[PDB]
């Protein structure tokens, strides 16, 4: 639901609004995915930096840019 | 002829928009708000609405793809060793600085500081970006610390360690230099570098009208949107702009005229507003296309096109991001402090003429030598340096002159 | 409404650009000015492509005579045909029909 | 291997556009005409022009 | 439609500036950019509305 | 990566041991001396 407060979405299918899994993102209200604390690459696009995917159910991480590296750099390498 | 005895290292920055605020607006909400006679009246029209929603998602989905194209172009995130022996040259202001929130950089902070300038309507949303200014803020220090210690390997494939001074030096020898000016010269255009950078700074923090394109495409979105709104409060010939006074102060039968004249302008306001939108949106995909090929070919490698990434003789290039667009520092030499010599086409010795591989003839007005075509580095013409071919009773401009065998002395003294 | 820059001024910018290419090269597109006879340019010209310096140097007034008859030809090409322009004219048909 | 044995020199043309007329329209001078009543009528369609 | 129109006058105007910049200004090594062959050097003339 | 011997061929010869920073002592063969030694 978008750019809405979690709590009055069920006052204006009744069981995809109940207060089981309630995320309050920047993008607005998401009900029915779990949030985790895991970063991955981007499957769909949710918003804000917030991405969702299906993994058993379905969840909701934090985008991912890339995996880390250190050069070995050195002035005489 | 004229040839330089002397050089500059010269900055400069370019400022490119790529993105664009994302907008939706409701048609049925828009037009009639809260009255069901309205809605149904406007059930008889079609699909008016349906192809405005789609065109304003379109545009919105454009935003996301455009940024994800000019950023999202490292593999991975490099970082920059905790150590910073980089032969002199001198790159605080542009790295990430963490002690400050938010990893952004001295400049970075300029930039975003220099530009600032709606609310929530009957109909008008706006979606926030993909990607936040943090990820954006990462990506462009990723390519920075690949650019600084890789060089241009990292973008063809895995990154390979290279001291910066021998980067630098291959860098000049791309331009027609050879690799003796930078390193005996390694501590004046570091100096030179450092002057520049620090000038960039003092440049775009006293004066704001720099980043006039970023300030012009945010107020005309601004200006179109407060027109949309403003077009609420017309009566396009009827009684009144308002739904509510029309239906308490007439019955419906001759009501349904003035709404009907309500609603054909408030559709023709809606689609010329989704018109002008789609408009914008194609320029500003041109504008994106021209930063992602900047990005790919000018910070990713050195460039040979004229006048394509500054103003000289392309060195390197360095990306910054702004606001809703991207922000080039290129580095270009420039020659300098020229001095006036006379020259000769070929050098007729034992009636053979000789020609320079890789320089030019002068003199001094007594004595002839062969220099580098971009910097003055007098050497005795030997055989080493020129080759020969035919006689010289056919090339216009030959001079009389004598080239150097270094092998005779040796196989004369030595017999 | 008349454009700010009138056609003599334009005139002069393409007569600064033609004399800055016969007379420089392309050093005048970096910084200032650096004079070169011109051809040692073209045989710089040519060592852009691959091709030596003695090739210029050793057949310079056949290549004078061959570029000397391609100017020649490009204006009797101009003059004869009966519409060469095309996408300048075209354009402006289609302003024109649009205001009727 | 086929290698050339001499060459030529060749010019041509490319013709391209820059800019185009800069011409002006008003509405009410359009629309109306030095007429009152029509744009005093015109005033109740917004800011279209 | 006279907006649209315009922006294709500014598209090509845009690829007359590239192709003044790369090719009176230095020698190009793009193919097919400035002429058919290798190229050697152009020099400008300029049109009524071009 | 293909090493070869560092020769007076692979290499220019231009200025002195002290402008430049990292210099590294070594070197350079000479092609000419074996058979200037070989035939006087
Ligand atoms: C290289 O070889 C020279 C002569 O063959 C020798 O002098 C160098 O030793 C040291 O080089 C230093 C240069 O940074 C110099 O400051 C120092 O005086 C010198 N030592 C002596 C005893 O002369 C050799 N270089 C190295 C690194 O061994
Ligand atoms: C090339 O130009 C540089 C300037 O960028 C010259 O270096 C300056 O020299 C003067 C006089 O010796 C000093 O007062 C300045 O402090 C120097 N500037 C810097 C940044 O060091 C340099 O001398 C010139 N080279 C030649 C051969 O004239
Ligand atoms: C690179 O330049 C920065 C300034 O842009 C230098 O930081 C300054 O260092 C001096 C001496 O330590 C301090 O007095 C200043 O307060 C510093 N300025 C800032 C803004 O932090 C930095 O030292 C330079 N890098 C090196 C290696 O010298
Ligand atoms: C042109 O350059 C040559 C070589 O540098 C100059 O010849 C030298 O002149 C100085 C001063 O008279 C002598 O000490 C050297 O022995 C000369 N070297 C030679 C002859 O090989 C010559 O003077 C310069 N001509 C000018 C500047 O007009
Ligand atoms: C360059 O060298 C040629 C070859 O020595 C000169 O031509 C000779 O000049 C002398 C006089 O100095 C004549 O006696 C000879 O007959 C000429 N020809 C030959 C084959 O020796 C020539 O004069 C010199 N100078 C120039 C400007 O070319
Ligand atoms: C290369 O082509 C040129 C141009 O055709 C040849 O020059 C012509 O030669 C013929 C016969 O000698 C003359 O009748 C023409 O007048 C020449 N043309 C010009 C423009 O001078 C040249 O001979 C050719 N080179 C070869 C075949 O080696
Ligand atoms: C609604 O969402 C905002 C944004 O997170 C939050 O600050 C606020 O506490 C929420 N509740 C209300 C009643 O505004
Ligand atoms: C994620 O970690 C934070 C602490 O950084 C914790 O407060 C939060 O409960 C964690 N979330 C889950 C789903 O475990
Ligand atoms: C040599 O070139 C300089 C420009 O650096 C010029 O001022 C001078 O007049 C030239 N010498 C001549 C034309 O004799
Ligand atoms: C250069 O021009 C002069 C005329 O000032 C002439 O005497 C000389 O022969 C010419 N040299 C060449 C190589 O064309
Ligand atoms: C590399 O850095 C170390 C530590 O500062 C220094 O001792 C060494 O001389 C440097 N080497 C070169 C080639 O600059």
């Amino acid at each position: 639901y978008q750019d809405v407060n979690c709590t009055e979405v069920p006052v204006a299918w009744r069981v995809y609004s109940t207060g089981s899994n309630v995320f309050q993102t920047r993008a607005g209200c998401l009900i029915g995915a779990e949030h985790v604390n895991n970063s991955y690459e981007c499957d769909i696009p949710i918003g804000a930096g917030i991405c969702a995917s299906y993994q058993q159910s379905i969840i909701a991480y934090t985008m991912s840019l890339g995996a880390e590296n250190s050069v070995a750099y050195s002035n005489n390498s | 002829i004229a040839i330089p005895t002397n050089f500059t290292i010269s900055v400069t920055t370019e400022i490119l928009p790529v993105s664009m605020t994302k907008t939706s607006v409701d048609c049925t909400m828009y037009i009639c708000g809260d009255s069901t006679e309205c809605s149904n009246l406007l059930l008889q029209y079609g699909s008016f609405c349906t192809q405005l929603n789609r065109a304003l998602t379109g545009i919105a989905v454009e935003q996301d793809k455009n940024t994800q194209e000019v950023f999202a172009q490292v593999k991975q995130i490099y970082k920059t060793p905790p150590i910073k022996d980089f032969g002199g040259f001198n790159f605080s202001q542009i790295l990430p600085d963490p002690s400050k929130p938010s990893k952004r950089s001295f400049i970075e902070d300029l930039l975003f500081n220099k530009v600032t300038l709606a609310q929530k309507f009957n109909g008008l949303t706006v979606l926030p970006p993909l990607l936040t200014d943090e990820m954006i803020a990462q990506y462009t220090s990723a390519l920075l610390a690949g650019t600084i210690t890789s060089g241009w390997t990292f973008g063809a494939g895995a990154a390979l360690q290279i001291p910066f001074a021998m980067q630098m030096a291959y860098r000049f020898n791309g331009i027609g230099v050879t690799q003796n000016v930078l390193y005996e010269n390694q501590k004046l255009i570091a100096n030179q570098f450092n002057s520049a950078i620090g000038k960039i700074q003092d440049s775009l923090s006293s004066t704001a009208s720099a980043l006039g394109k970023l300030q012009d495409v945010v107020n005309q979105n601004a200006q179109a949107l407060n027109t949309l709104v403003k077009q609420l409060s017309s009566n396009f010939g009827a009684i009144s702009s308002v739904l509510n006074d029309i239906l308490s102060r007439l019955d419906p039968p001759e009501a349904e005229v003035q709404i009907d004249r309500l609603i054909t302008g408030r559709l023709q306001s809606l689609q010329t507003y989704v018109t002008q939108q789609l408009i914008r949106a194609a320029e500003i995909r041109a504008s994106a296309n021209l930063a992602a090929t900047k990005m790919s070919e000018c910070v990713l490698g050195q460039s040979k096109r004229v006048d394509f990434c500054g103003k000289g003789y392309h060195l390197m290039s360095f990306p910054q991001s702004a606001p809703h667009g991207v922000v080039f520092l290129h580095v270009t030499y420039v020659p300098a402090q020229e001095k006036n010599f006379t020259t000769a086409p070929a050098i007729c010795h034992d009636g053979k003429a000789h020609f320079p591989r890789e320089g030019v003839f002068v003199s001094n007005g007594t004595h002839w030598f062969v220099t580098q075509r971009n910097f003055y580095e007098p050497q005795i013409i030997t055989t080493d340096n020129t080759f020969v071919s035919g006689n010289c009773d056919v090339v216009i401009g030959i001079v009389n002159n004598t080239v150097y065998d270094p092998l005779q002395p040796e196989l004369d003294s030595f017999k």
